[PDB]
């Protein structure tokens, strides 16, 4: 479960903090939500392929950052990690990611699949409980929001999927996304 | 400076230099004018195309190459050393604009451009490149960018400049009459100024402005 | 693959010198078409010279001559005519001559780069009539570099040949007046030329029959 | 679903706007039909597929224009297209695509398969809905149409895709060849 | 070439050791809480773009260095240790301590230097960075391979000038404002404002960031 | 040995040149009637088995060749032949060509005067082929790499002498037993020759008799 | 790669020249332990004397020196603890000092057996307490050569060390005796020593006071 | 190494050529009753194990031979010859033609004579074998990778001598017996030379045993 | 890897010259024991002799001893060891002597015959006992020519060795008639009886001083 909320001032994304393999918890607290220097991405699926590409990613926007004379923008960023996933459609990297972030055109949010494909949403979410998460998000979105009412909306949409959802659970990290802070 | 050491390339002379690299600098100087002039409103680079025989195709000739929607250059020197060159520079761009779906720095593209030419110049059973290059562009954020390639590998980011049999000639009557508070008809002007210190429609020119963040050629 | 002080390849000049001792091959290209002819001299009266070869065809729109040594051009022959069917096999569509002319002068390029290779000592004028704008006629030196030509020739009396075509070029004429103009060039017998003209109104290359060549060949 | 038809003044491409895995609608907004030069593409399938094939197909029709110097013709890039797919038979892009485009032979409009032939057809659908769209266009197409009225046809016969096929839906793109207004 | 002298040293090496005392003036200082390295950047032609072309590289968040002689051979040499560097955090997602990085760097140089038909680098590096804690290190890459960490060096033309003013005065206290002054006053045209490429690394904050051009202006005028 | 004069000329391959011009004699003739090439057997040493060396060597049914110069140069230089062939009649159930044959042979040897630590081949080939529905076709593989196809030549150390003597009598119209009447003349004598045959009516390549050999030798 | 007349091969003895122009390196080994040192000339005034390294240690248990170049016996370095670790992932054990200094000499070899590859121009000195047969000293030349000493220094100053550890080199002597036999044999603080001690077999390098004290001791 | 003299003839073959006439006496003789094949074994030193010490060395069952100059040249020439053999016999289960034996032997030699940073082989072998119906069967290597049959060769530094000895009075056939003894004549104590024979009878080449050797002296 | 005139390889012989210039290493086979041994000179006091290596075990059977350089033959006994264990875990059966010294010397012949390599300046002594009939002896030479020996010496005083084992030589003799005879014309023997190849330890040395 990951939640990601477009508002007119910037990017809001929540998720989970909890991981169960099978029908039993191993751990109440599993990060599921990385910060990538402006950028931040969170989704879900096996742990250790989200893990693995918020390093990747971390690693080549340092390559990207430290080469050219500009700083990254997010459609390039998710053009690259959409070929990432990409490569590798033989053995997948089965986790499906919310990518977020804010550039000069604009508040900008990501959705990207195991095989790579990348859309463009206002508002998402990712995993088990996705589809009752979306249902809070459907009723109750509009265009104009503020950035902590839209926390209140991922608080409010993230709890019920909490509360109907076998493979979610407590632990909720948010990350507020204006450009002034991260 | 002690000059019996010409020997294939990898191999320093007693001063330090590469005679070898000096040797194809001395290539590009036969080599014919190209010229390359940035000022703030944009970018003019434009190539002299001389007529060696009545029956050759000055107008079916190139020396401009464009190798992104955004970026041209010129080659002076060898034709074949910068246009293979000029391959790897074409495939370089499509492959960066393939992954970030974005233009690219002109730093990058000069710099494994150049890179390209070091590998050439520190290989044993590997002649180096006898061309140097030119490169204008303007898709950065900023304003113009021109580079210079040397057959050593070095960079030069240059206002304007000019190489060939006439290139100090061009490069004096730059020094000159130049100056930044200049717009586009003036500096295409300058241009074949100073190519006539050294012709019906025996020139290519090619131009990129700010406004409309292209490239075109004339 | 060594530098001079002022700055030519030795090894290149030597290659074209040994172009220079060719045999006499003829490109002409007007506003009518394409022709390319080739001298057929005859060293020995037992050669079979109606049997050997030099109009050499790329493709069905396609065709060159060489001049120089014989190997050199027929095994860069041999990667022109895999290179255009190449194209044709990926676009369906005849190849721009810019592009084989390219990747022909890319593979000379690197054979002028490398230690232990040879050079090629070969020199072409590739010339077809594909494009739908107007016709093409480039030739190829052993540096790797382009000249687009209107007409030229090269081989022992190739400077000759290129003084006549400097005197008198028309660049609207016939495509009888071309090959006309490129016998002239030329000054031979039945047996002592290979033609071959590429028309901008059936889009076709093709080398001349023995008495199709011989008929136009005795009006001079 | 996607649609394209073929007329005497140019042809017409148009495609949903939604995306599903599974029962569960993702997103109400994903792109299925791309503008890449002087035409363009739209096809049905996996969305990643058809994105790096919109994007190799940019790439290398920008080498075709600078290499060679001209324009690039629809058979030529059609043909390309059938190559590039191909190729990768043991790995097929998993995708559906009609190719539309104009050049001076005429107005040209293609359908590839993911192993990679080439047809060339006047009217055409391509995904869930292509069985039910191509029925409205079976009754009331013509050889003699306007490019208006063919975005009309286009609207209805989507239309109809959109009540009776749960894959489709929402909004529909329209790509006329180039103008693009979205209905 | 890659043959031994009868006393034993290579020549070729301290030839190309006689190619790095041709380059421009690199300075590097390190002193008891944090890390200033500059190049000079003089001006052979009127029509040379001085602001922008660059010669202080930025390894990775907390290691910048500089080099002498020949451009494109430390140039190539910044891809392999940027690529190393990258490669590390993506492994430990760690920082990288300096002496791996030059070690590899080194190693590379080695190599170059043992080989038959391969050219050795023509160029030295100066490696500065703040690591992880601790205090700062500074580094010297020769093109026989050879480490050499120093409190302060200076190679190029004006490399034994800048040693031996480095010598007269090292301050062992180091400042934020006077560790960067005894690298300007060790420099030595007059000196231009937008001439010359300074970057710093400070113990605070751990991180390196070369000067804006703005702050090159406010600090070459107290002079 | 991968350099050029300054006239344009390859030293190292008019010096493999001379080196087929140390050959043994050699010999080729076609005529309407097929094909007659032929090549002469000297015997340095009375320990040497005459009827047991080898010199025409068959590349296929319907293509058979001779060298000279060096013997282990052509040698493995027909290995090569005989393996080209029979791949071009593994793909396509056809005989060869031997514009095609001649081909790759003289590109192998092309490749080997155009890279530096390889010394070039030291042989020259003379190759008889009928083909299939054609006249016989007779080409000559030199160590540069060159065709010429001939009517008829003869290369070795007497191979000018025959060279002139077939520039004296040679014709295009006759028969099979005159054309390798013709060939064992410019040859120049009792037993010593190894000569082979290809004719036009039942398309193939023969070795020796020693019935016909002797017979044919009388005349 | 080519042998002189006589036999010998003279680029092999013109390393050799190299290491002795190299730095003074000790090693020492007594029956009560391991040790060995390296003198640290300070060049220059800015020198970081204080943070140059000659003592690596290869292993918890083996230690060895370098003298000649720098770089050569430091990609040796590298070599050597990759075969050390490679043999202790393999068996769990400790690895036997004569097959680390077996395949360091057979590298050494290998460069001087190949064409277009220069010889090292290093040579080690290896000691450590491998099983428990008393010490276990070992020198690498650059011909490949083993050479087990008891007692040894080559370098500038190698000649007399080895003649003062000829004059008084003793059996029962202390761990403690036997670092003061090398601080005497090399004639504040440029000097780093390592040691390593039979009873607990492990290596150790001296800190700063360990070394400091010891010093003004004798 | 791998260039031509103005002549044509490479220096560095030749120079093998000399370095074989410094190797010891080897001979071999083929009659139309069988083959015998030795080799001289002198003593330079009083601690030689001479009869150890081996070169006569079998190939096939059917098929040996040996070599003189140096000796690691044809040594490892005579296991790629064994090599040959026994991938032959696993393909057709059929024993080979010497023919080909000594082509792939002699293609490795003009391997070996073409390329740049090799040395030739400095080895000139002489095989002997039976096969199956050319019963009297021998062949000679030379470093230029040249055939030539022979009915009786010898090579080495008395090679001449045992030439012109051999160029003597022998007829076709004669016993076994009759040529191993023309043999130990043409190389003018009993175990100084080692000695194998071929007979066609049953188609193998044992050894001779020293004791038969022993017969073979008086007599 | 060019020929002189004469048709003699220069660099080889400049090997063997270089092997004249080794210790002194003995090969002695009678018709009842192998005994082969080294010389071990001191040259500084600081050298431990008595730790420093030159006999060395290819297999349970087999040992040899390598003269002039040390680093040439000691990768060549990696090679000997390599290809021996290779032969066992293949057969399960003790290694013939004939094709360990086959191997051994056919890479000595393939690095006198390739441009870019120098030559071994190595000649190996090889001496096993694990055959069904007696011993075997073989020497290496760096041309890769085979010869097999009764008893050889080769180094700097290997001609003074070699000419007193031709003074009194003789085919029966015990393991220790012959170890006496190795000793004199200056350790490691191999014996028939038990198909081994031992070495002595530090204390059957002060045996043969004293006897």
């Amino acid at each position: 479960t990951a939640i990601g909320i477009k508002t007119k001032d910037g990017v809001v994304l929540a998720a989970e903090r909890r991981l169960s393999y099978g029908d039993f918890v191993l751990s109440k607290s599993a990060r599921k939500v990385f910060k990538l220097g402006r950028f931040g991405i969170a989704g879900a699926g096996i742990v250790g392929d989200i893990q693995t590409l918020t390093r990747i990613m971390n690693v080549e926007i340092k390559y990207y950052e430290m080469y050219n004379s500009r700083k990254i923008s997010a459609r390039a960023a998710a053009k690259l990690l959409s070929v990432i996933l990409y490569q590798n459609k033989v053995l997948p990297y089965i986790s499906e990611l919310l990518f977020g972030g804010v550039d000069e055109d604009g508040p900008k949010l990501f959705i990207l699949d195991p095989i790579g494909s990348l859309i463009e949403d206002s508002y998402a979410a990712v995993g088990s409980g996705a589809r009752v998460a979306i249902g809070v998000l459907e009723a109750e979105y509009n265009e104009s929001l503020t950035s902590e009412a839209a926390k209140e909306l991922a608080i409010k949409s993230m709890k019920s999927a909490v509360e109907r959802d076998v493979m979610s659970g407590d632990g909720i990290d948010i990350l507020i996304i204006n450009k002034n802070n991260i | 400076a002690a000059m019996g050491y010409d020997r294939a390339i990898t191999i320093f002379s007693p001063d330090g230099s590469l005679y070898q690299v000096d040797y194809a600098f001395e290539a590009v100087k036969r080599g014919w004018t190209t010229l390359g002039v940035k000022t703030k409103s944009g970018v003019v680079l434009l190539a002299e195309k001389r007529k060696a025989t009545q029956l050759l195709d000055v107008d079916g000739i190139e020396k401009i190459f464009m190798l992104d929607d955004h970026v041209g250059c010129t080659f002076a020197g060898l034709a074949s050393d910068g246009r293979i060159l000029i391959d790897y520079a074409r495939s370089q761009a499509l492959q960066h604009r393939l992954i970030y779906d974005e233009p690219i720095s002109i730093e990058y593209l000069t710099k494994v451009i150049s890179d390209v030419k070091q590998a050439y110049t520190q290989h044993g059973g590997v002649r180096p490149f006898g061309v140097a290059l030119i490169v204008g562009g303007i898709d950065k954020g900023k304003q113009p960018k021109l580079l210079m390639t040397e057959p050593s590998g070095q960079f030069m980011p240059y206002y304007a400049v000019a190489i060939g049999q006439g290139g100090y000639t061009a490069t004096e009557y730059l020094e000159k009459n130049y100056k930044e508070d200049l717009d586009i008809q003036s500096t295409i002007l300058l241009a074949l100024r100073a190519l006539m210190a050294t012709n019906y429609s025996s020139v290519e020119i090619g131009y990129a402005d700010v406004d409309s963040g292209t490239f075109k050629k004339l």
